[PDB]
């Protein structure tokens, strides 16, 4: 339930956990969305309002890029998604909702995450992780506005080497994500 | 359209998680007088010295407000708003009762959820009145009343020295002397005293640091 | 303006409810329109908490028969491999219930999708026939058979617009299809749609689990898949094998 | 571990009865000379009773300078059940015996604070509502020999545990002479 | 209503082989206070049909308001609805406990107990019960509130089964009410004394009496 | 807050014969341990060969009764008379059912009657309409002593399959006889409903009237 | 003759109960895009948790007309009434006015509002979907 | 009632005589044991020759009450003076369409010439009886007893006006939401009649 | 109150005379809505020519009135015959020392050649007080006023049988748990006497 | 006395997992006084909630010779109440060597069941004879009594008290009596669902021995 974000001086490194639903098995990503080309989105928290959050703010902005013919900036893409967070939760009970942003400002050629909680507050950090009860010591102890993505994956590998020290064999693993000049790709070595 | 309810059920759910005076109006032969006491406290503490209770619906319609002050100042203002149309569309001087009436029915409206006990004292060609509104929407006339945390205090002046044909003069100093004994022996009063006084054919006179 | 006369003209209808359309529709006072109704639409208490009423009064067990019936569940299990997809329930029971034949723990949607259940019954009953209802419906409109993904994606917005009011349904849409090969879904009544390979769910889910993690491959046989189902609803018998042309019944 | 909760069956033959328990050691039916006794409910109260009743009946066998016969054995057991009014033990016991003297079959129930319930039938104690009752009424027959007596207990205990698993019962068949002590591990 | 304010005792009627006999108090109390002593309780709808109500008053009245409606209605642009077209029991009845039930399925109930009584078109007996709830029933005796308690063991005694109508007469019949009443009134704290009867018969058509009282009442023996 | 459910307990049963199909249904009313009534019809004839039985709160079973007739007459008013079939009139009630899903009925449903094939079919209703077709269904407080002793005679696998319409009457009218001398609550009297190809017939078999 | 609304609950929900916003793909399913609410608002949370003035409020000044036209009814009989209700409808269906929500000056002198002042006028009351004059045109003509 | 609202703690007494009605009551207004006002009218006009007396919440019977004046206003527009019936009707309909809102009770007195004066009762829930008197508050239940063996049919003016002084003397008495003066109105054919009783008169009966 | 408990909802009277002392209640015991006897003797006798009604508790008050007699049988051996004020003395102090246990109240009269007959009140709480005559009970505050408008000092037996005969049959009337019959006891100083009157003779008063 | 021990364990395992096992709560009682003597009645079939257990129940229980009673409530507390205050009758007959009274067995119900404060729920109606004559009473679980000519108790109470309303007057003989007392229980067996089976009585009449009948109806 644990999602991740670092951001390094031209990159963005996105970690989100495999899959848990209910006491259920499963074997099978179904918690980030590519809201756009240089865009990322990765949403935590219950199950079943965080999907449909998640495709609804995806497919306005598809529509967005569609009617412009251009790409909007993760700026926008996050102030969208604090009015739209807010406004769902305007006329019934809160539901817990914590969505990490990540993109590649091609205008700026800036890399930039934002983190938004379950009341709509757009924060914008350079690294953020929900779902963990810290792992902000790590976090904060090895962390330098200027390392490269290398360095960035070495510290999100040993951000899992310590999940993966006080947890059951339900942890299957971490899935990676990185967002820069030239889009959006996978990781899976680390 | 109209009072919002959006984030009600936000606020609720922030609230279950731990995320958190003396008014006296006098009638006397040819006229009303209202006054207040001047001390703003939030709580324990004196916020402002120097206060204006005394609010205005009509040129020589006044009231004086307690409960929750914002919506005491936000009901005053609509009910002045409504009453100078109402005189503009009807070229006359305004009634204490059309205003009594519209206050009425505007706190009856919401069912006293709207939290605003006032005293309305005026002058119109048919009279001197002055009226006492609950928050729930009931209304009473009397020729003394008092209002607040002092007006017990208040109340006890009134009725010791209160006769049927009473002077401006007798009537304003009987309002001092009231407001007076609640600053002094009610915790929620200090200050100074404000008066208006409201006669038959004059304009109405506005004292403000009548007594300092 | 002859009806704005008519309606402002007159007591024992009023009291009736006969007035409403909604009441005489349901009483099919007028007509049959109440079976014409695409979306059925679902009768609520009038009054301020409809969902803890419910609660309330659906949490009270004073009669057997009176109580709502609540599917098996026992272990059900469903993977795929490049000959299709294998689905694997218990023939588990009596309870005074005797009839010609088995209960059928298995829904069948439509002649080439398969929706298990799980939780509540009757709601797993009634929103996979309207589920196949929905699907052939869609079918005769576009000229093609519905994609698994549409179908459960459909459920899933279905079980999402009632989040909450008492639904307790779990189910597991499998198909196969020529566009996307061999998928299941899993839909539950909270409103999470989750595409997945190997599905066990029951109280013997984590032996049958472990089960078929310790021998699964995607290059398999199809006796080897069907044995492999087998071993794992037994380590906690009716058989399900789905392909392109439709599902066919293997039970044992 | 568990072993909280269990059936007693009691029913009365022609110069007989028969006392039945269930069993996964913990015996839920004991001896106290010629009078059985057959307590469901808490394992604590069950041994705290079972240890009362030895030490009381050792008294009694001391004194009187003879062994204490079932109508006896029944009182006691209701006076010591209502001394703890306030703090009842969570249990329900179940009385059979042979009068040594008469040799009249007795056998009687009790709730938790001392009620006597004396049939002259059966008696049916931990569960008495959902299989076992019925099919004990249904079964039963008076006058019955000892061997069709036990067979018609096993057939209940059967019905019972039918309606498998780990299963055992224990049989007690009490005569004016001798007793017959059977299990059923079937 | 949520709760009932003022209130009545109960109504209770019997099967003779002739007819039926229905009775029931005239009080309204509010609360423990016995406040009104005017309030009518037996309703004649008709030609030869008997409505007894009990409970809230407010809902006793709007029930005698829809009664006279359906009666105003029923002979409604109608010259000839006085002998084929007159209101059977088992109609209003019908209406009555439908009403009930819509009016119970919008959480919205009339706090009230009806008994319907009368003889039917072909010379049959009709006695029915609703309540609140909706729930009907039937039997040769019926009766509300405690008199469902007290007055019923009393009535049953004579009508214990179908074969014992054509056995009982009026006068047997009415004499059992009326100690059933009057039983009523020495063990019911909200009950009073005066009563009112109505006896609907196949060849008389209907005798309905006013301002009876309890008598014969033994008090003697409180001397010791 | 007012309360508006309620029970009334009944006891009810459906057999589905070889070439008929029998439903029967006891009386009784007493609440808070007081009699009420001891008379009130609990088997319906609904037409077309159908035969219905609600047993539970009895204003419930009572509209749930009058509006599948309501449907059975529109049906048969806009499809020029056809008959209507049990499947169909199974789905039906169960549509009728789940249409108050978060308002129940607090009832249990038995239908009966002749399929295309002409053999007896027999379909038990859940409360908010879990429907399945049953060769025997046994519903109520007496049904764990009905049931029993059904299965301890005929075998559902003297077979049920060779039994004749009064052979199944009488084995009911035992059965009732048997639950009325072991249970407290079944007597009065016994409504049975017989469907064969001829149509319905009506028997009221005269209990004890206690 | 009501004096605080009454019967402002619904009795029976449905996935299609607005005809406006209903998907074209699957007709039986509400358009969550097009109905720009945040994609997270089920309807059933629409039944719980209100606040217990909200439908006091939304349906006051209605409940307060229904009755003045009862009693007009009583008084005077059906023309008054009918005559009221045809006015009134008139003003309002001639009246079409896309770039605004203001009432007309019309209808507030029907009204007699023409110098009173609620918190309603006070306070009459981005998007990418459905807030064209298309949408409104296509609403009015029921298109 | 409401968390915070005003009850009307009162007594009420109307009274039927040969010549018409008489409707009286004291003039206390409590906030459970603070007086807010030692003088208050009470007796509410409905019409001309028809008033009446409320309980329960203030608020709910002032709307009732200038709702039925301005419904009693439609009606004199169209078919003259209206009766003591038809406004007992309307506050009847107006109090049980709303009972499960609005917490009122009324007590109408009225005048006409077919009926030459009647009195009806409308408690808590919505009913209405009419009645040959009627008393109504919390001072009414100590003077029931007084009341039912001090009552005559077709009385003279003077006797039903001891009569009310003498009953909500003994009310105030020992009732504490009661208060100091008596206000009573005669309706008769001669028209409105308004009397006022003062504490240092009654007290000494 | 303990739950479940009895409660002596009745109707009791005591009113002191030119003679002596007399003292009335009904029969009525109610539990709830339905009357468990209908003739019970409410009269409890302390004394010779000392009398008391009980209310409240019926267990509190009958250990209570237990062991007043005991205290005076104490106290006649030892001193002779008490006054009225030992007994409402003792009285008084069994109920005040033991108000957060036991919930009674008492109305005691007496007699003795001296002070002339006596009637005390000793209400819930404790406190002790003497009036010329008292009422008691749920069915009481309907004939307050009543009570308060025909009382006079030195009545002839007659006037104060009448007088309680009527006070009693409205509260009777007007109450619920008040009915029966109409139990009296004369103290004088020529001894005791038993009265009793039926409905059908206060009745129709 | 009675022991207070393990009571914070009980309500522990009440609140936690467990559920306390049931005591048996007993039904009509009925006592009727004819001209010289009285009679008790009850009936004889007990039911273990809705399931009858015995169709024949002793609920007549002895106090003196001449003193029986009959409770309703708790049985075991019927039962044990009964017998102390029996044990003390005897003993106090056999210190004044004479015959014991209804109003001492009275009064010791009645200061015992003070003492409890309502602890014990036995509902008792007691009937006996003695020098001074025949005597009933009915007596409270809070320590309350009463007196009356007949009396009813039990859940079928009503029926019974109707049927005494109905069919008594000052001068009854025996035989009228016990067919009266029979009546009651009978209306009570049928009118209600807790009563059933046969009826115990039993009469005491003075210079009499007691005569208990078993069956009575049979």
């Amino acid at each position: 339930d644990i999602i991740l974000g670092i951001r390094v001086q031209d990159s963005v490194i996105l970690a989100s956990s495999k899959a848990v639903t209910r006491g259920i098995s499963v074997l099978k990503d179904d918690k980030t969305r590519q809201l756009s080309p240089h865009t990322l989105m990765s949403f935590a928290g219950e199950a079943g309002d965080t999907v449909q959050f998640a495709e609804y703010i995806q497919a306005n902005i598809q529509l967005y890029s569609i009617r412009e013919d251009y790409e909007l900036s993760p700026q926008a893409v996050s102030s969208f998604v604090r009015q739209e967070l807010a406004k769902s939760i305007r006329s019934r009970r809160p539901y817990q909702v914590n969505v990490l942003i990540g993109g590649y400002d091609k205008k700026k050629n800036k890399p930039e995450l934002y983190q938004i909680d379950y009341l709509g507050t757009k924060v914008e950090l350079p690294y953020g992780a929900h779902g963990y009860s810290y792992t902000f010591f790590l976090l904060d102890h090895h962390y330098r506005p200027d390392m490269t993505t290398e360095e960035g994956l070495d510290l999100l590998k040993l951000c899992v080497q310590e999940l993966e020290k006080r947890m059951p064999m339900d942890f299957k693993g971490v899935i990676v994500k990185i967002v820069d000049k030239d889009g959006i790709r996978q990781v899976d070595d680390f | 359209a109209g009072l919002s309810f959006d984030n009600y059920q936000r606020n609720n759910f922030l609230a279950e998680n731990s995320h958190t005076t003396t008014i006296v109006g006098v009638k006397f032969n040819n006229g009303v007088v209202i006054a207040a006491d001047t001390r703003s406290t939030q709580g324990p503490i004196v916020a402002d010295k120097n206060c204006a209770k005394l609010h205005r619906i009509s040129p020589k319609i006044w009231c004086a407000g307690a409960g929750t002050a914002a919506d005491t100042e936000a009901v005053t203002q609509l009910i002045g708003s409504n009453i100078e149309l109402h005189s503009l569309y009807t070229s006359r001087e305004p009634r204490v009762v059309s205003a009594l009436q519209m206050l009425k029915q505007h706190l009856f409206k919401y069912q006293g959820h709207i939290g605003a006990y006032l005293i309305v004292a005026g002058v119109d060609p048919t009279g001197s009145h002055l009226f006492s509104i609950h928050a729930h929407g009931s209304t009473d006339v009397g020729y003394y009343l008092s209002l607040g945390s002092g007006s017990l205090a208040a109340m006890a002046v009134l009725e010791s020295h209160w006769k049927q044909d009473l002077t401006k003069e007798e009537a304003i100093k009987l309002a001092s002397d009231a407001i007076q004994a609640g600053i002094w022996n009610d915790l929620g009063s200090g200050s100074n005293v404000d008066v208006c006084v409201m006669e038959i054919g004059k304009d109405a006179e506005y004292l403000r640091n009548y007594t300092p | 303006m002859q009806a704005i006369a008519d309606s402002f003209s007159v007591r024992l209808v009023k009291e009736l409810q006969y007035d409403n359309e909604q009441n005489l529709e349901s009483d099919f006072v007028t007509g049959a329109s109440q079976f014409q109704r695409l979306a059925p639409s679902l009768t609520v208490p009038p009054i301020a908490s409809p969902q803890q009423f419910l609660r309330a009064h659906t949490d009270d067990s004073r009669n057997p028969d009176c109580k709502i019936k609540i599917a098996h569940g026992t272990t059900t299990l469903a993977f795929r491999f490049q000959g299709g997809i294998i689905v694997a329930v218990d023939s588990r029971a009596a309870g005074n219930w005797v009839a010609s034949q088995t209960v059928k723990k298995v829904i069948e949607i439509n002649p080439f999708l398969l929706g298990t259940m799980a939780g509540g019954a009757a709601d797993c009953q009634f929103w996979e026939t309207w589920l196949g209802s929905q699907c052939r419906l869609h079918e005769l409109r576009e000229k093609e058979r519905i994609s698994v993904a549409a179908a459960s994606k459909i459920l899933s917005n279905l079980v999402y617009q009632y989040k909450g009011a008492g639904l307790s349904m779990g189910t597991m849409i499998c198909g196969y299809t020529r566009k996307e090969g061999p998928t299941i879904y899993y839909v539950d009544s909270d409103g999470t749609r989750l595409k997945g390979d190997i599905f066990c769910v029951g109280s013997g889910q984590t032996f049958a689990y472990g089960v078929l993690d310790s021998n699964y491959k995607w290059d398999l046989s199809v006796e080897d898949a069907l044995y492999l189902g087998k071993r794992s609803i037994l380590a906690a018998v009716n058989l399900y094998h789905v392909t392109e042309d439709g599902w066919i019944y293997h039970g044992n | 571990s568990s072993i909280n909760g269990g059936i007693v069956v009691a029913m009365t033959g022609k110069d007989c009865v028969a006392i039945a328990c269930d069993l996964r050691k913990f015996e839920k039916i004991f001896h106290y000379g010629h009078v059985f006794l057959g307590i469901t409910g808490l394992a604590t109260d069950v041994t705290t009773l079972n240890e009362m009743f030895r030490y009381k009946t050792n008294l009694y066998k001391l004194k009187e300078e003879r062994a204490i016969e079932p109508e006896t054995f029944t009182q006691l057991v209701s006076s010591s059940l209502y001394e703890r009014r306030f703090g009842p033990y969570f249990v329900g016991p179940v009385v059979a015996g042979i009068n040594s003297k008469s040799g009249k079959p007795f056998i009687a129930g009790f709730d938790l604070i001392g009620c006597i319930d004396e049939a002259k039938d059966f008696i049916v104690s931990g569960t008495a509502s959902d299989q076992l009752f019925g099919m004990c009424e249904s079964l039963y027959e008076p006058n019955l020999e000892p061997e069709d007596l036990f067979e018609t207990i096993s057939q209940a205990l059967l019905n019972a545990a039918d309606r498998l698993s780990g299963w055992g019962a224990v049989v007690y068949i009490i005569k004016k002479d001798e007793v017959v002590k059977r299990y059923l591990k079937m | 209503t949520q709760q009932p304010i003022v209130t009545g005792t109960s109504v209770i009627s019997m099967k003779y082989d002739n007819g039926v006999i229905i009775a029931a108090d005239n009080l309204g109390s509010y609360g423990s206070l016995l406040r009104f002593n005017g309030v009518e309780r037996l309703i004649p709808v008709g030609d030869n049909t008997v409505v007894g109500i009990s409970g809230d008053i407010s809902d006793m009245q709007h029930i005698e308001r829809l009664l006279k409606d359906l009666v105003t209605e029923n002979a409604y642009d109608n010259p000839l609805a006085d002998a084929e077209e007159a209101l059977e029991p088992s109609y209003i009845f019908e209406y009555l406990a439908t009403v009930m039930y819509q009016r119970r399925s919008k959480m919205n109930p009339l706090w009230n107990a009806i008994i319907v009584a009368g003889v039917q078109s072909n010379g049959d007996q009709f006695l029915r019960y609703v309540n609140l709830l909706g729930v009907t029933y039937s039997s040769p005796t019926l009766a509300t509130g405690f008199g469902a308690h007290m007055a019923n063991p009393l009535l049953r005694k004579v009508v214990d089964r179908e074969s014992d109508i054509p056995k009982t007469t009026v006068q047997v019949a009415e004499e059992a009410i009326v100690n059933a009443m009057r039983v009523l009134y020495y063990r019911d704290a909200r009950s009073s004394r005066n009563f009112s009867l109505a006896i609907i018969d196949k060849n008389t058509g209907l005798t309905f009496k006013k301002n009876l009282q309890v008598e014969n009442m033994k008090w003697d023996f409180a001397k010791d | 807050q007012f309360n508006p459910y309620g029970d009334n307990g009944g006891t009810i049963l459906g057999i589905a014969g070889e070439d008929f199909a029998v439903l029967a249904g006891d009386t009784r009313n007493i609440t808070d341990y007081s009699i009420n009534s001891r008379y009130e019809p609990k088997v319906f004839d609904c037409g077309d060969n159908i035969v219905m039985s609600a047993n539970g709160f009895a204003a419930d079973g009572d509209a749930l009764v009058k509006r599948f007739k309501n449907s059975v007459k529109w049906y048969h008013f806009d499809h020029n008379d056809k008959k209507l079939s049990i499947n169909s009139a199974a789905r039906n009630i169960q549509h009728l059912l789940y249409g108050k899903r978060f308002f129940p009925y607090y009832v249990h449903t038995i239908i009966a009657g002749l399929d295309e094939d002409g053999k007896g079919a027999v379909y038990s209703f859940d409360p908010v309409g879990s429907y399945e077709r049953e060769q025997c269904r046994a519903g109520g407080a007496a049904a764990s002593l009905i049931m029993p002793f059904l299965d301890n005679q005929v075998n559902f696998k003297k077979p049920l399959k060779y039994l004749s319409v009064e052979e199944v009457i009488k084995l009911v009218r035992d059965s009732f006889t048997s639950a009325t001398e072991r249970h407290i609550q079944v007597g009065d009297g016994l409504e049975i409903l017989i469907v064969t190809k001829d149509g319905v017939r009506k028997e009221f078999y005269e209990l004890k009237r206690d | 003759m009501n004096i605080v609304p009454q019967d402002t609950f619904k009795s029976q929900v449905s996935t299609d109960q607005d005809k406006s916003v209903l998907s074209s793909a699957v007709p039986s399913l509400p358009d969550t895009l097009r109905q720009q609410e945040g994609g997270a608002v089920p309807l059933s949370t629409q039944l719980n948790d209100r606040h217990p003035l909200e439908s006091t409020l939304k349906n006051w000044e209605t409940t307060q007309r229904q009755r003045q036209m009862e009693q007009y009814r009583q008084i005077f009989g059906i023309a008054e009434p009918m005559k009221r209700t045809m006015e009134m409808e008139i003003v309002n269906r001639t009246d079409f006015n896309p770039l605004s929500t203001n009432g007309s000056i019309h209808r507030d002198i029907l009204l007699n509002k023409e110098c009173s002042i609620d918190w309603e006028d006070v306070y009459p009351g981005s998007t990418m979907v459905g807030d064209d004059v298309h949408s409104k045109i296509e609403k009015q003509l029921g298109i | 009632l409401k968390k915070g609202e005003v009850s009307l703690g009162t007594s009420i007494m109307a009274v039927t005589f040969k010549d018409g009605v008489i409707l009286g009551a004291d003039s206390r207004t409590t906030t459970g044991a603070y007086i807010a006002n030692r003088v208050t009218d009470k007796l509410t006009r409905v019409h001309d020759k028809i008033w009446c007396c409320r309980s329960g919440s203030a608020a709910d019977t002032q709307a009732i009450a200038d709702i039925v004046q301005y419904h009693l206003e439609l009606y004199t527009s169209q078919y003259g003076t209206p009766s003591t019936e038809t406004a007992a009707s309307v506050f009847k309909e107006l109090c049980y369409e709303n009972k499960d809102n609005l917490t009122a009770g009324i007590i109408v007195a009225g005048y006409d010439d077919k009926n030459k004066g009647e009195v009806y009762t409308i408690p808590l829930g919505g009913s209405v009886h009419k009645l040959p008197y009627a008393i109504a508050g919390s001072g009414s239940t100590f003077i029931y007893g007084y009341c039912d063996k001090n009552f005559r049919e077709n009385m003279s003016k003077e006797e039903t006006v001891d009569f009310i002084k003498h009953s909500l003397s003994q009310a105030i008495k020992w009732d504490g939401s009661s208060g100091g003066v008596i206000r009573m109105v005669v309706l008769t054919a001669a028209g409105v009649e308004r009397l006022i009783f003062y504490p240092d008169e009654y007290e000494q009966l």
